[PDB]
DNA sequence: GTATGAAAAAAAAAATCGCATCCCGGTGCCGAGGCCGCTCAATTGGTCGTAGACAGCTCTAGCACCGCTTAAACGCACGTACGCGCTGT
């Protein structure tokens, strides 16, 4: 149950950065749920890359390759 | 010239699943395109899978892992199977 | 005493966070969460300290990216507070659900 | 044929050729084309199976495009697969959002 | 006379068109339009009578696809009429503009 | 000026298929404008495929290849 | 150690050609690095298809161009199509 | 500003009436199914070379320890605007 470790205010911040002025108390849970979905979908693949390579350690590259696959490509970790 | 297809294979498979049901030229052409896409999607993911791990040889293993990623859970499972089944059956049929 | 009027802060808070690039989620809780989800697909897994960050990055930027759209939804409804149904609507149109 | 050795309909051969001439890698592990050919066959079927059910539910022998669409779109899984995909003469699943309905 | 209340028809019209798959834009006007735009990039151009339809297909299905989302926007605003700002919102979130 | 050839009611239809009950008179123009943008963006590429092949005629395939490129893939015209 | 190649050295020369009196961060460099590989791969990819579509086994300067036209927006493509064509012509004449 | 009547007009229920969709024949004709002849690509079987399998050594780089101070989280509660519902061109 580390999902709650994503703290109410920590979300507040993210949303603030988006350009959010006011935030329903329901949001926080909703957001958590979404985040889970996101990471899961990603990591699943990311891991599945790792599973193929015969490595028990996950590399940054595995992460990227997955992010790229999931159409949310990432620069700064050497794609 | 000779414009190839999959149209003939579709038919055999149709009759294996619904013997007493036909299909339209337009739908056939669709099914045709459907195949080529997924083929290309898989081939592609596989080609990368290979190129990522410094291999020049795409094996039955690479295909599988690709499929796992490209197909949703239940669909992939049923496929992973019908794959594995098709491999095993060929390595034993010489 | 002295109190700034509701919103006025948020407004500041935005200017601040918009302007900065630092990661807004706490590193460990996240790192831990990543592992908790890792276990679901395979156990006894290790992560490159870079891979962790790598994830964190895409997440925040995505969540920010969502909230951007989210708010535009709430706004379109003549509102200023975001409500789950805004995210939901956004995600639908995006194509993250149906 | 190789196609008969696996017991598949789909031409494990033509795949193998398509792969070497495809520019997908240098070398193609004779296993691969089998596995793939099957996968395709399955997907092909999974759809046809469903389409065939829609056809019957229309009182038609012959599957048209609309069937394929209707079939794909009502299965959660197939849908997600064919997300950024358009189907000729596909129409759309009859859905009118309740607040539009009268009274 | 006898006259159905505003909407009731539309509602019928929907049931009808939802159910059918025929192309809803008139073939020639479109065909002509395609050519008019063709000229802008190169002159003395011919089109396969299939290519024409091919376009028409994706356009309608896209426009339909948009209107689907579009309406969901108008709805979210407690409305029933779609207004430019709905499309605009949709297209934004979609990522067809900014 | 064939853009108008896209008739008010022809749009009515499309929107109806979307699941639309009521439609601002402004929409029709808005829609036209969008459609233009779409076709343009597409055809441009579609042509540009043709331009590569050394053909003065545009094929269905050229259309598809472009639609695929533009992330609105089309089945029922081959490829 | 391994021998992980980069573009990092070329970036520098180009930086100095455009803004001599401006440096750059490891993090930004790594970014620029990724940027290159992506577009490279995007172009290569579109080109590989361009080839495979037209029953060719040889990707030439022509294929690259057509790819660029498709991948890049108008003004960006134009300025590039040029700086390409210019780089081709100049090499075929320099023997 | 509370219990009778009352009452008058928007909201719940029937009977005209009509207009538009489904089902069942019943009319035609095309484009789906299976025969045909013809090429190529699928198969077979040798020849070679090199990818990948295997086991091993080298050292990076994740996991785990600590105990401190510190900013982030947690909460509580007092009062403002912000959303939600009603009403009338």
């Amino acid at each position: 149950d580390n999902i709650q470790g994503i703290t109410k205010p920590a979300i507040r911040r993210l949303a603030r950065r988006g350009g959010v002025k006011r935030i329903s108390g329901l949001i926080y849970e909703e957001t958590r749920g979404v985040l889970k979905v996101f990471l899961e979908n990603v990591i699943r693949d990311a891991v599945t890359y790792t599973e193929h390579a015969k490595r028990k350690t996950v590399t940054a590259m595995d992460v990227v390759y997955a992010l790229k696959r999931q159409g949310r490509t990432l620069y700064g970790f050497g794609g | 010239s000779r414009k190839e297809s999959y149209s003939i294979y579709v038919y055999k498979v149709l009759k294996q699943v619904h013997p007493d049901t036909g299909i339209s030229s337009k739908a056939m052409g669709i099914m045709n395109s459907f195949v080529n896409d997924i083929f290309e999607r898989i081939a592609g993911e596989a080609s990368r899978l290979a190129h990522y791990n410094k291999r020049s040889t795409i094996t039955s293993r690479e295909i599988q892992t690709a499929v796992r990623l490209l197909l949703p859970g239940e669909l992939a499972k049923h496929a992973v199977s019908e794959g594995t089944k098709a491999v095993t059956k060929y390595t034993s049929a010489k | 005493p002295h109190r700034y009027r509701p919103g006025t802060v948020a407004l500041r808070e935005i200017r601040r966070y918009q302007k900065s690039t630092e990661l807004l989620i706490r590193k460990l809780p996240f790192q831990r969460l990543v592992r908790e989800i890792a276990q679901d697909f395979k156990t006894d897994l290790r992560f490159q300290s870079s891979a962790v960050m790598a994830l964190q990055e895409a997440c925040e930027a995505y969540l920010v990216g969502l909230f951007e759209d989210t708010n535009l939804c709430a706004i379109h409804a003549k509102r200023v507070t975001i409500m789950p149904k805004d995210i939901q609507l956004a995600r639908r149109i995006r194509g993250e659900r149906a | 044929t190789r196609s008969s050795r696996a017991g598949l309909q789909f031409p494990v051969g033509r795949v193998h050729r398509l792969l070497r001439k495809g520019n997908y890698s240098e070398r193609v592990g004779a296993g691969a084309p089998v596995y793939l050919a099957a996968v395709l066959e399955y997907l092909t079927a999974e759809i046809l199976e469903l389409a065939g059910n829609a056809a019957r539910d229309n009182k038609k022998t012959r599957i048209i495009p609309r069937h394929l669409q209707l079939a794909i779109r009502n299965d959660e899984e197939l849908n997600k697969l064919l997300g950024r995909v358009t189907i000729a003469q596909g129409g759309v699943l009859p859905n009118i959002q309740a607040v539009l309905l009268p009274k």
